[PDB]
Parts: structure tokens; C-alpha cells; sequence
């Protein structure tokens, strides 16, 4: 994808996520486990459902056929009536098959940008604190518990203490 | 100890296409498009389409004796006409502007038939003997109920002078025709005198009509023909007859109670026993949808009709393997 | 010490539209919808309108007496008509392709009117007696001043065979009529032959006309009436009339002397005594934007006409609480 | 946004820079203050002309809709004539709608796109010379004056030097 | 040491334009649009067009004497028809429906003549007389060649009455006519009675054609006019003409033997002795391309017109100075 | 361009680099090349053909003009016949220019993230054990062979080694 996180860096999901589409993996002495960031979740939510409403709503307003009909004598007329109504069905047509290709596409760079931004965000909190792995995670230099796994959740990580 | 950050990922094998790439697997997924029906004609918002079955719009509006069924049909939704009924013009001839007339139906969901000119009253021309083998009725040779053929009484056909005053508050559609005959010999035989005419006249109409005689070939038995004219009639508007032969004179004449929504769909199916809330012409349909692609012509509350065989748009992520 | 990065914010308030967000502000956007117009007719590139008020483009072409403020009516840029002109034909009738006739007029800007056959000229007929109370003139009975009710003189309608050859550089548009009584002895009335004709012809036109009688509701007080006729005689082409009754001859014919871009514009509004480079049947338009949503039906350069309520593009970016 | 930086890791746009859409705020011993970067501002104020341009130049060529009247018997064609114009409306009327959509978004993602490009600009020029803050902010290791700022915005900081 | 991360660079010099900018220049990129034509008439998928010259589909159809290289004509692709051609009715008049029967060719593709009334058989009447010096073969008056132009014969017009059974398993395209005389005299003169009329019926026709009489301007040399009808005869149906005068009677009707894809081009160009799978008004087309703008009316396997003068994707990346 | 590497902060394309369209260049005692990333390059040209494809199919059913003609008095519906085609002729040509516009400005983008990714992917390999030069260049603190450079574009780079 064109942000690098989804099966890039961040090689593949996790099955074991379910109350979220982004979110945290930890591993400590007590434990490890999955949690989900809501901010970052609830975003993506209202993104989409917009965007599927906004599609609805455009495309509500569309051309719409009705039967006429012509005599043995009006041949040029029923042609014309019958390459105007199947004219603006192929328009039609098009329109909705290019938009829901085009913003699919960009749906799913919106989630890999969101998976990006995320990482960012955290990684941009550790700095010199934690290892770079390379594939998603960080690699803490001092013992991080859940509280301190918390902390980076929460947007809260004391870096000068550690 | 390491904090790592991902994504969801599920058992979904829904897929949607890109531009870049197709079939690509998602954790969630929407179809906006709608892809059935349930095969049968049904009432609309529960008022039942007006189904003529065998019969055509000409059939029933003329009274065809065969389209018994449809004499005062009630109020209908929309209306159902195949694409070959039989029981059309049974005596034959022309429907003039019969698709103008077709048209006009699309907005009308009602009509009132009421009798304009008693058939009684013909009194010096002979009323009851106005019928062909072309339309049989029980076995036994009858015509469109709705106008009355009407020809000579002791071999003289009277100059005809009528008039109808529209009293009431509706429009109303006259019907009437005119008769061609198969030679000169069957023009006095039937009507008397040679040259004949039929004026009709309204506050806008202005017609007269002659009859044009030539030889045809026989169309269900028969070689003379019909032609039929209509009118719209306003309310405190009179209708003025006048022909010395070839007249075939209005009876009955509809009312257009209600105006509004219909139209003419095209199907040879029959009604279903069902309801809905949009139909097309393959069957009715029901669904939350924007889209569908069952047939373009439709009526009622519906989603857009479009031509494509799949509409999924991607919600979630791309799903892992 | 440090350096940040950072980006513009302001106190606007304007907001857009995305796909995925509604009302996003941003600190610039750039409206591109023109929502307003003046309210008025105008004169288009400084060139008047024809505005027929009251009148109809029948009132006006075939010379309805009430209609007489549009005699020789100057260039237009364009002609506006109401949906309902009182002052049409006057005497009830039909004007035969008159949708075309009117079609016609959107390529045409400026008529120049010419007698091409006088009044005076009709010795053997009487010409001055051909009027009605249905067109009325102050006070009189008149008739459409463009064309000559011919009537028989003492009992006798004599064969009118005339003929006009159009020498003029132009196109030349000509009108005539026939007129149907209500009875066989009005007919012979006015024009003492019972069975008439008209025949015209051009290079093209191969035309006969015949009156049909008929009983008719009276309008405007007449149960009589007129049915009008058009061509476009062609320069150096003659057109030849002969008739023995019912005919309705040209007095005066227009020439075509300006053709190009013009529109029958359908309005109840009035003259604003303005200006403008884009008319609508609502108002005029000045702007720069490249769309507005005033009314589809326009003429003169304006911007593209959609039906939106609201289009506006951001320029800037979102900016900050 | 798609990239991050707008309403992002940079919170929020400052009131104080008045004289382009992107660039630098300094504070050090003697002062601190606001400097647009001309380069980036330029590339984008490019960037959105011809776009709206563009916009406005594809819409040029449009369906215009004509007069055309019908008697009582061409119920038909008048009905033609009337979902013929009509249905072009439709169609020019959403090509509008969405366009304008469709771009708008595209809009502020590139104005996104231009603050965090200008950001990684500078993070990598200052490399290991500063510490990247967190919200697009970089305290230096060492005093930086007047000079030092503006060898920042030049593009010229010299690494090796300090 | 070290490594570094680039992309590819290149001699191109080609452009193409986004949204935000315009001409830039990429390494690769795919041109979509086709620009060129041969620039002649060409025969498609090997099969000859119906190249009608200077010829006209009336001039064709009808047999105009110097239409001769169209007689029986090979099954054709398309038809090619000037704007102006010389050599269409050449005796004046008007060919009834002719644009909803030059429809109906855009269906066919070869027409077998044959004769369905031969010549010889008026025996009653003359046959042989009827020509004029407006349509002229080798300097001798000629006419219509499929038609016969019947007149008097000792001074006597007997009534035709004449029938053909369509015994073929096609559908039979017949043409007929009737002449409108310049005056009374010269209706006499040619076909004795005053009061003429053509009778025409099949199994939906029922025509009766009147000549109308009126003073025209010469045309071809001539002021008299042919007023040209057909119909399609259906397999098993039979045609009955009736006439006292005035009657153009078929002598040879067209079988439709294949119907299909074809179109009538509208081009002053002549054949090129050339091939293609694609052809235009302006000249045939060869190329892989989606897209091309030389010009709308198309026929065969091609590609979408477009107006765009310039159509090119980027594939490769912006390639540096 | 969206993504800051393609004339960003990688400066200009390599004509030295014909077997691909992104790649690596190294140089150390032993000489220097070029050597195409096969797997982001094969990628790209995936990408950009189903996009051509997806596009040339699209357009497939669109509107096609007949010739009809119309006598002299009935010049009402052969203007209405003309602006239909005119009408449905401009749709078609809007679509297909906005669609160009549109995906050509989406394919430049696209090849610039995915050099950028492919330098993403670089940099979260070597992590300190190079130095960021801010050009699309990594210096590396060891020396570097053949070898080494070809663990490097392998995905095998052994950081724990260096
Ligand atoms: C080859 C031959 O001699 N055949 C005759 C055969 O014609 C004839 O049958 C009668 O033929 C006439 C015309 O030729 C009509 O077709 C008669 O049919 C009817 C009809 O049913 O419509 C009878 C009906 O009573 C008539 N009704 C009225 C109101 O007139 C109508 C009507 O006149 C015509 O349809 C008007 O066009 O015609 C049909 O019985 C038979 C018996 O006479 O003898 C054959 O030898
Ligand atoms: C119930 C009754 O007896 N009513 C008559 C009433 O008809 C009559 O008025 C005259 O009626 C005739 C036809 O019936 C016309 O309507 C007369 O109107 C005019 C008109 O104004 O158009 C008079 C005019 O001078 C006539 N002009 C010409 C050139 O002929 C025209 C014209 O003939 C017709 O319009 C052609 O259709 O008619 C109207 O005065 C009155 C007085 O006669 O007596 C009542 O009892
Ligand atoms: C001013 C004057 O006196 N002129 C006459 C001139 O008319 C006349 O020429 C003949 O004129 C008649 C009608 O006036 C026809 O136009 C004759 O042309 C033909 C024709 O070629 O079509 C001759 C032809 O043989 C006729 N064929 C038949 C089957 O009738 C036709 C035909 O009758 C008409 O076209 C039917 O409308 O007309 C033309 O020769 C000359 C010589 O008579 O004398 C001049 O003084
Ligand atoms: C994407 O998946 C679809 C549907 O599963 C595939 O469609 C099938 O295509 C093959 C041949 O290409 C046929 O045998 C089937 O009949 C098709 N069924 C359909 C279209 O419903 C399609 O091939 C796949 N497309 C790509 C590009 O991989
Ligand atoms: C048809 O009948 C109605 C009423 O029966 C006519 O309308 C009235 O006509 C009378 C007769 O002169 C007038 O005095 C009244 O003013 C009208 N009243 C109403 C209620 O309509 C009507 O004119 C008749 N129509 C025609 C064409 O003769
Ligand atoms: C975005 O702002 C618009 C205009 O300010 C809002 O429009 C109003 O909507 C409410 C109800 O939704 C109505 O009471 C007003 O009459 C509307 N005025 C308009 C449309 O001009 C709109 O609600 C906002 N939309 C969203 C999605 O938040
Ligand atoms: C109408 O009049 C013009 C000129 O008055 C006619 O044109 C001339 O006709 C004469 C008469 O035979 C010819 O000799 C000339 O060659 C024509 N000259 C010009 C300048 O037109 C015209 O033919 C007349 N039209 C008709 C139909 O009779
Ligand atoms: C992009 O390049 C095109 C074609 O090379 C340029 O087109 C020329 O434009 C100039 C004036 O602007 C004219 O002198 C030429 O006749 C044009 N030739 C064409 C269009 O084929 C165009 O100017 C350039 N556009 C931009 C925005 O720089
Ligand atoms: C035209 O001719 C055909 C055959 O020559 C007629 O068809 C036959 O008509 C006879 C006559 O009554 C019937 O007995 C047969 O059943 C028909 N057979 C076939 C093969 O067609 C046809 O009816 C004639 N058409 C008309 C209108 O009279
Ligand atoms: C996020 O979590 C941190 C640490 O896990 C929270 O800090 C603790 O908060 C609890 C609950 O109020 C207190 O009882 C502890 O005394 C705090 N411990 C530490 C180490 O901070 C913090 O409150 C949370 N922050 C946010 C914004 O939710
Ligand atoms: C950008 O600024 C740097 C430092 O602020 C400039 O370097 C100084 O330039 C001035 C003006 O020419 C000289 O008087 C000084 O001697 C320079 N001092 C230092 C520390 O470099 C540099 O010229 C500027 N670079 C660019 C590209 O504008
Ligand atoms: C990529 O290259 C590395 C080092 O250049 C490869 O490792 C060598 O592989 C060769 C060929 O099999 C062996 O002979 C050597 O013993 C290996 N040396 C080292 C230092 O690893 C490695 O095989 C390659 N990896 C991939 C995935 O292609």
C-alpha cells in the first residue's frame, strides 16, 4: 500500500484483535496481549461511514428510464428514444463502477495510512528509549510493566524518567 | 519487553476490486447492489396493478367483447400489457395516435365509465345490427360494446346530428370510428347513399372524416376497416357529431377520475398474490440497496438501476492470509 | 534552543466538503457558484429584447389588431413570451406547424415586413368587409391586420389566381389561411360557391386546401374558424394561390433579413431597463464564476448551469480551533 | 490526515505566521519568531491554481440546454426532449459534486503531504544534532543563534561543524 | 561505504498531464488516443460499401435513368451517400417517408429486384409513352426506370385493378407513385377523366391517393410533380391497386434477402480500392488504440470516439533534468 | 510529490539504472553499481498495468452515434437528435480526460511512495548501524563488501553482526 505499514513493515494482521482495526500488541514479565486504540478506530469508523453515505447520496439523484412507445412509421424517434435511455445507463453505470474502484483503492491506503500514523505516534514518543525492531514493534531498554505499558497507550510515556 | 503495533485481521474471503489490483481480500465489506427479485407481478404500496392479461389497451378502452373482464375495472397502480396480445382489434383497422393515447394512461390511474349516447336512442337507424364474425362474442357474431355501429333503417340512412355536453367536472375520453368499406356496392348496401362523411367538432377539434375504400386482404375474416379516433373532452366543453353513413358512434365514453403516477409495463407474466413497494417487469423488489440491476423500467420507491454484476465497496483493511 | 515545523492558521470560517468529512474548515476556499442574479429582463450585449407582453408569436406574425405595438419590430437578441399571452389568435383557429414556425425563429434576429400582394388589389372580390368580432379593434370588429378576409362581391367569388415571385436577396416568410364555416349555407354566404379550394405552390410546396364543416362550440364568441398556413419562399422562387372561396390571402410577408443566435425565452417577467452579457428567463447574470444554478434555459456567455446549492473548492488548508 | 503531520504529531497551525503556509518557528537566547518557507509555499499555491483551473477548464464543455416546444399530440417527444435534458443535468450536476469532493480531499491531504515533506526535511539535515520533541519540534545539543536558525531554513546547517 | 536507494532515469521526453501540473515529463508512458486515418472509403472486413456516386437512395431506389450502375447492386457493407447528390428525383416531387425508409436500409444489407408486374401486361393502356425530358437518358426523354408512368390509350382510361401475391419467403419493398398534372387540361389530356384516385390495400395498408392540382414553379424544366410511396409487403400477403389515372405503377419491387449491420455514410469521398475492420466518413482506421477523435459516425470493430485532441497515461515515473 | 522521495529527498533519478525501475547503488573498496530491486520494481509494473487495463475496460461501453435524418419540417427533433449525441459525446470525452488527469496524477505518487518504502525498509534494517545522510544514502560505520551490500538488498542484513 502507498503508506508502507499494512503488509509492509507490519507484515500481517492480527487475528487476535477483534475489538478494534488498530491497536497495541504488548509482551512483558506478566504477561502480553492485544488492545485496541479507539481514537484511532472511531476515526476510521466515521471515515468510512461517510464515505459509503456520501457514494449513497451522489448517486441518488441518477437517470431514470420510462416506456414510450412508437408506430411502424416512427422508427427514427423509438432509435433515438432507445439510444438516449441506454446512453445514460452506460453513464450511469460507469460513474458507479469508477467510484467504487477508485475509492476502494483509497479506503484501503486510508487504513494503511491510519496503521502508519499510529506507529508514528508511538514511535515518536519512545524515541531513544526503545529498539526499532523493524517490523512494528519496539524493544524497550528498561522493564516496561503494564502501567508502563499504559503509559504508551495513553499517549502519557514518561520519557525523562526512563 | 516490546510494545508492537498492528492491525485487525479476520476469516473474511470477501473481495473487492481496485484499480491498481482486483480481487482483494478484506477483513469487512459492503454490497450496495441488488441482485434478486422475486419473479412475479405484485401490488404496489398494496393497489393492484391493472392486468390485461390477453387483452390491449385498445381491446379494453374500445370494449372488445372478449375483454369482458375489464368492463369498470377499478383504480389501478400501473398497468400490464404483453407484448402480443390477441384480443386486440378483433374487427380490423387502426388505432389512431394510439401511442399518444398510450401515453396519456401513464398518467391517469382511474377511469369512470359512464353512457354519453344511449344506443336506444338511435331511433331512425338501425342500432342492433352492427356486428362482424371478426368479433365473436359466445359463439355468436357481436362488436366493441363501447360504440355502437350503426346502419340503415328501410334502406335510408338519415343524416345524424348529436350532441354531448360535457356536465361534468372531469375530462372525459370519447371514442368513436369511422368504417371503410370493401366496394361501392357495400358502401349503399350498407349506408345507402354513395358519398359519406363523418364531422366531429369540439371547442379545439375540427375533424371530418370520409371513408376510404380499397381492396385489403381479409384480416380475421374480414377485408373492411375500422379506423378509431379519440378526443379529450374538458368539462363545460360540448362534443358535435354529424354523418350521413360510416359512422360508428360513442355509447359509453370514460371519466379520468384520478390522475397521477402509473405507467405501461410490458410483461408476459401474471400477477403473483403479492405486494411491494417497487416493481419491475421481471418481478418485485425489496431491499435497503442503493443499486440494483434487475430491469431499467420500474416503478415505485426504488434503488438505481445499473448494469453492472457486482457492486461491493471495501469498509475494512486488506485481510491477511 | 529549538526550530519547529509548522503550518498557517487564521480566523476564517469557511468549510467544505470532502468524502469522508462534511464541513471541514479551512483557512482559504474558493467559492465557484453563482447563486445570485438581478431579477430582470435585460438587453443582451446592449441589443433589446423582443418582448411580446400580452401577445403571442401568432398575435404578432399573422398582425392580430391587438398585437399592434409589434409591427415592424426592430432586431432582438431574443424574444420573450409568456406562458399564457392573452392576445393569440383571436379568431379561433390553429396555426399549422407552429412549433416549427417558432423553432425557425431562434436562428432569425431581425424580420422586415413587405406588401407583396396590396389590399387595393382585389377588384373583383371585396377585401374590406372581411372582419370579425372576435378580433376587435377600437371598438370595431377588425381582423389580423397581415392577411385579407376575401368575400364574394355582388354574390359572385370569381377564380383568384395570383402569384408573387420573391425578388429580394432573401428568404421570405409567407403567411396565409383558409377559413372553415359552421354550415352549408354560411358557405354559400360568404363566398356563394359550396365546394372550394385553395391551392398553393412553390418550387416545393405542392398544397390544395378544402374547408371542412362542422359544428363547433363557439370561441370567443365565433364557431368559425381559421386555420393558418406557412412557407419560406426561396429568393427568385415564385408562390402561385388559386381559389374560388375560404381563402385568406397574404397582404404583407416578412423578410428574413438577420439570421442568427436567438431563443424564445418563456416568461411572466417585464423589461428591467438593463444590461447584460447572460440572460436567464428569471434574470440576468454578472459573475466570474465558471457555474451558477439560476435556471438552465439561458443565452450569452455564462458560466454552466447545475443544479447544486453549494460548490466550493478548498484552496487552503483545515484550519485550526 | 493521510500524512500525519496537519492536526497531527503538529497539532496545530499558528496565527502567527502570516506570510505563507508552511515554515519555521524559532526561540532562542535572543528571541524567538515566525519564517514561511517560501519554496514549499510556492509548490503549493502551483499546485492549487492549476487545479482549480483545471476544474474550472473540464467543466468548459458542458450539455447547454435549448427551447423547444411541442403541441398537445408530441406528448411523447416533449417527454423525450424534457428526461433528455434533465438527464444531462444529473450527470453535469454530479460530475461537479463529486469533483469538487473527490479534490477537496485531495487538497488538504497535499497540504498535509507538504508539511510533513518539509518537516523530514529538516530531521534530516539536524540528524543526531537535536532531539526530535514529538511535535515538530527539534531542540538542538547545541546554542543556535540567529545564524545557526537561518542555515536551517537555508538548507546549509552544517552537521560536521557542530 | 555505503548504499543508497534511487529510481530510474531516462532519455524520454515525453509528458503527460495531472491535475496540479501539466507537462511533465516521465520515463515511460502509453499513448491511448488514435490520431490518424488512412483518409479513404474503404471496403469492411472485405466487403464492398454501396458506393452511391452522385446517385441518390431515391435516385437508386426508383431507377433514375442515370443511376443505371446501381441496377441489382451486390450485397454491400455500408451505403455511401453524398450531401448534395446530383442525380436524385429528376422528374420533381417528394418520396413520401423517405428518411423512415432510409432508417429502415441501416437494417439491410442487399436487395434482389425482381419484376412484379411486367411491363407488356398493360395491355388497356399505354405504357410506353410515359416519359419526360426532366429525367434524360442517352439524349432521349426517359424516366424512373422501375416504375411505369401509365397514360390514356384511344383516348381512354380504363379502371386498373391489379393484385400481387408475395409468394417469396421475404419481405418485398414495393414503390408506387401518383403525378400531380399542372391544370385541368392536362389531366384530360393525359388520362382522359377529370376525377381520378389510386387505391392501394394490403393487410394493413388502406391508401387512396387524390391528385392535387396546383400552379408550380418549373423544376427540372417541369411544373408538374410525383408524389413517391412505399411499403413492405410481408411473405403471404398480397398488394391490390385500383386507379382510373394519375397511376405510376410498379413494374420491378426490391426482396430483402439479407438484413443486418450497415449504416448510411454521409461522405463526398470516392472508393480508395482499400480494406479495413474499421471505417469513418474521413477515411478508414487500423490501430490497437481504446480511444480515437477522427470523427463519430463509425461502422465495424472500433475504437471510442473521443473529442480529445491529446490522451496519454503515465506508466513510468518523473523523469529528471 | 506526495511522498518526498522522487525529486525530493532523493534528488534525481540514476541513468546508470536500466534493468529496473527502483533500486540500490553502492560503493565501497572493491568498485560500485547499480543493481535493480526486482520484487518493488515488479510491484510497480503490475500495478501500472492493471491500472491501463482497468482503465481501456471502463471506458469499453460508451455511448456510439448513428446517422438519422430528418426532413425539412422536422428540424425540432433533429436539433433535439444532435444535442443528444453532442451531449453524450462531451460526457464521454470529460470522462476519459478527467480519468487520465486523475490516474496519471495517482501513478507519479504511486512510484514515489514506493521508492520512499523501499528506503523505509532499508533504513529500519541497518538502524544505527549506518549513518542517514539525508540523500537516499546510508554510510555505513563498518566496512561494507559485496557481501554486505548484497545482505543488504537480500532483507538478510545481520545487525546483531555489525
Ligand atoms: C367468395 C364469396 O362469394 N364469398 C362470399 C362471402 O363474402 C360471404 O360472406 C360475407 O361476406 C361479406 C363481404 O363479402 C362480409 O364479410 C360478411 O361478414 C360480415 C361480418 O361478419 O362482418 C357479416 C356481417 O353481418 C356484416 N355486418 C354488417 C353490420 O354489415 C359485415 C359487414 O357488412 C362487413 O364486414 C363490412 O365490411 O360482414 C360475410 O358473411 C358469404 C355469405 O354471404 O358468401 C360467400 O360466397
Ligand atoms: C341564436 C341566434 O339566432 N343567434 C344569432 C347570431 O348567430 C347572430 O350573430 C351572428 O352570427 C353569425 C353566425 O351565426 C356570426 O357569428 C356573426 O358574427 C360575425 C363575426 O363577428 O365574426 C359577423 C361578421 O360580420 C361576419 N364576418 C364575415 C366576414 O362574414 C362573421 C363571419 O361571417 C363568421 O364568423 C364566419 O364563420 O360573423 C354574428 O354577428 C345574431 C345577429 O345576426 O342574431 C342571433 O340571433
Ligand atoms: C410558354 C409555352 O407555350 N410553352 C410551351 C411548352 O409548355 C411546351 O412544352 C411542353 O410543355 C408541357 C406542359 O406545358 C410539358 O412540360 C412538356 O414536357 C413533357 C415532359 O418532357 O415531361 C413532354 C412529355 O412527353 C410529357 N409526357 C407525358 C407522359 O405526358 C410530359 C407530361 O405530359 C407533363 O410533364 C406532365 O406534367 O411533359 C413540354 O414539352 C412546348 C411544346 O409543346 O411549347 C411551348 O410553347
Ligand atoms: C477474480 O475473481 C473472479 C470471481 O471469483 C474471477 O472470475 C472468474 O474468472 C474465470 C476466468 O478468468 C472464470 O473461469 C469464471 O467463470 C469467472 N467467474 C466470475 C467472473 O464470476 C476472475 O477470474 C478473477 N479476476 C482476476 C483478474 O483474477
Ligand atoms: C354545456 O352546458 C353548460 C351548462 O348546462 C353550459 O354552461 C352554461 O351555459 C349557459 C348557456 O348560455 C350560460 O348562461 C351559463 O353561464 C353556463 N353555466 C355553466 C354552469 O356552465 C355550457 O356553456 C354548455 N357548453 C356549450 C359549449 O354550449
Ligand atoms: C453542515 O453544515 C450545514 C450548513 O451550515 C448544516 O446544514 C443544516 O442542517 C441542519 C440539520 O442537519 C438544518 O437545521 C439546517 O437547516 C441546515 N442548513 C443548511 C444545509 O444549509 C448541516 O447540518 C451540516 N452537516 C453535517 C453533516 O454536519
Ligand atoms: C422570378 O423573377 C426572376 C426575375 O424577374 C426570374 O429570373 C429570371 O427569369 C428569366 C425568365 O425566363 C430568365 O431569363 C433569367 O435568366 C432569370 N434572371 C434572374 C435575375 O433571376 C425568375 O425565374 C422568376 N421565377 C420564376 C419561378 O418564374
Ligand atoms: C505544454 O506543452 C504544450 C505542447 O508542447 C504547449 O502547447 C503550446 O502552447 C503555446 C502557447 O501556450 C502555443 O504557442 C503552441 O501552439 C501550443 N501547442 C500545443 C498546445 O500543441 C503548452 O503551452 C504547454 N502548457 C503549459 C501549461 O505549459
Ligand atoms: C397469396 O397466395 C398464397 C398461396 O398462393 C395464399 O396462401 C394460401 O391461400 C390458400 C387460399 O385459400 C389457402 O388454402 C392456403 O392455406 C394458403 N397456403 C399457403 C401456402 O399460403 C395466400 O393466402 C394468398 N394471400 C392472400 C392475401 O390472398
Ligand atoms: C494512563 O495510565 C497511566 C499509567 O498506567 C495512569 O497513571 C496511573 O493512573 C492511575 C489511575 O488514576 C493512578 O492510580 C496511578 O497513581 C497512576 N500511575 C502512574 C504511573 O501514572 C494515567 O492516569 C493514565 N493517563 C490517562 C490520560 O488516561
Ligand atoms: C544562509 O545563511 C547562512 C548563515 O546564516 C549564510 O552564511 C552567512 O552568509 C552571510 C551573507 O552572505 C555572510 O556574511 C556570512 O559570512 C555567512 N555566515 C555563515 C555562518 O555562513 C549563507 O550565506 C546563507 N546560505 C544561503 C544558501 O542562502
Ligand atoms: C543473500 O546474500 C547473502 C550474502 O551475500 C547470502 O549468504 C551467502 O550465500 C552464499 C550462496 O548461498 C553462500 O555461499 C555463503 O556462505 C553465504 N554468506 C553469507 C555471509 O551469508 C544469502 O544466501 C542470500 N540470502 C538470500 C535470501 O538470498
Amino acid at each position: 500500500g502507498l503508506f508502507g505499514a499494512i503488509a509492509g513493515f507490519i507484515e500481517g494482521g492480527w487475528q487476535g484483535m477483534v475489538d478494534g482495526w488498530y491497536g497495541y500488541h504488548h509482551s512483558n514479565e506478566q504477561g502480553s496481549g492485544y488492545a485496541a486504540d479507539k481514537e484511532s478506530t472511531q476515526k476510521a469508523i466515521d471515515g468510512v461511514t461517510n464515505k459509503v453515505n456520501s457514494i449513497i447520496d451522489k448517486m441518488n439523484t441518477q437517470f431514470e428510464a420510462v416506456g414510450r412507445e412508437f408506430n411502424n412509421l416512427e422508427r427514427r424517434i423509438e432509435n433515438l428514444n432507445k439510444k438516449m435511455e441506454d446512453g445514460f445507463l452506460d453513464v450511469w453505470t460507469y460513474n458507479a463502477e469508477l467510484l467504487v474502484l477508485m475509492e476502494n483503492e483509497r479506503t484501503l491506503d486510508f487504513h494503511d495510512s491510519n496503521v502508519k500514523n499510529l506507529y508514528d505516534k508511538v514511535r515518536l514518543q519512545l524515541r531513544d528509549n526503545a529498539k526499532e525492531l523493524g517490523n512494528g514493534c519496539f524493544e524497550f531498554y528498561h522493564k516496561c510493566d503494564n502501567e508502563c505499558m499504559e503509559s504508551v497507550r495513553n499517549g502519557t510515556y514518561d520519557y525523562p524518567q526512563y | 519487553d516490546q510494545i508492537c503495533i498492528g492491525y485487525h485481521a479476520n476469516n473474511s474471503t470477501e473481495q473487492v476490486d481496485t484499480i491498481m489490483e482486483k480481487n482483494v481480500t478484506v477483513t469487512h465489506a459492503q454490497d450496495i447492489l441488488e441482485k434478486t427479485h422475486n419473479g412475479k407481478l405484485c401490488d404496489l404500496d398494496g393497489v393492484k396493478p391493472l392486468i390485461l392479461r390477453d387483452c390491449s389497451v385498445a381491446g379494453w378502452l374500445l370494449g372488445n367483447p372478449m375483454c369482458d373482464e375489464f368492463i369498470n375495472v377499478p383504480e389501478w397502480s400501473y398497468i400490464v400489457e404483453k407484448a402480443n396480445p390477441v384480443n386486440d382489434l378483433c374487427y380490423p383497422g387502426d388505432f389512431n395516435d394510439y401511442e399518444e393515447l398510450k401515453h396519456l394512461l401513464s398518467r391517469i390511474n382511474h377511469f369512470e365509465k359512464i353512457q354519453i349516447i344511449p344506443k336506444s336512442s338511435w331511433s331512425s337507424h338501425e342500432a342492433s345490427l352492427g356486428v362482424s364474425s371478426a368479433c365473436p362474442y359466445q359463439g355468436k357474431s357481436s362488436f366493441f360494446r363501447n360504440v355502437v355501429w350503426l346502419i340503415k333503417k328501410n334502406s335510408t340512412y338519415p343524416t345524424i346530428k348529436r350532441s354531448y355536453n360535457n356536465t361534468n367536472q372531469e375530462d372525459l375520453l370519447v371514442l368513436w370510428g369511422i368504417h371503410h368499406p370493401n366496394d361501392a356496392a357495400e358502401q349503399t348496401k350498407l349506408y345507402q347513399n354513395p358519398t359519406t362523411y363523418i364531422s366531429v367538432g369540439t371547442s379545439t377539434l375540427n375533424q371530418r372524416l370520409v371513408p376510404r375504400i380499397a381492396t385489403r386482404s381479409k384480416v380475421n375474416g374480414q377485408s373492411g376497416r375500422m379506423e378509431f379516433f379519440w378526443t379529450i373532452l374538458k368539462p363545460n366543453d360540448a362534443i358535435n357529431f354529424e354523418s350521413n353513413g360510416n359512422f360508428i358512434a360513442p355509447e359509453y365514453a370514460y371519466k379520468i377520475v384520478k390522475k397521477g403516477d402509473s405507467t405501461i409495463m410490458k410483461s408476459e407474466l401474471e400477477y403473483g398474490n403479492c405486494n411491494t413497494k417497487c416493481q419491475t417487469p421481471m418481478g418485485a423488489i425489496n431491499s435497503s440497496m442503493p443499486f440494483h440491476n434487475i430491469h431499467p423500467l420500474t416503478i415505485g420507491e426504488c434503488p438505481k438501476y445499473v448494469k453492472s454484476n457486482r457492486l461491493v465497496l471495501a469498509t475494512g483493511l486488506r485481510n491477511s492470509p
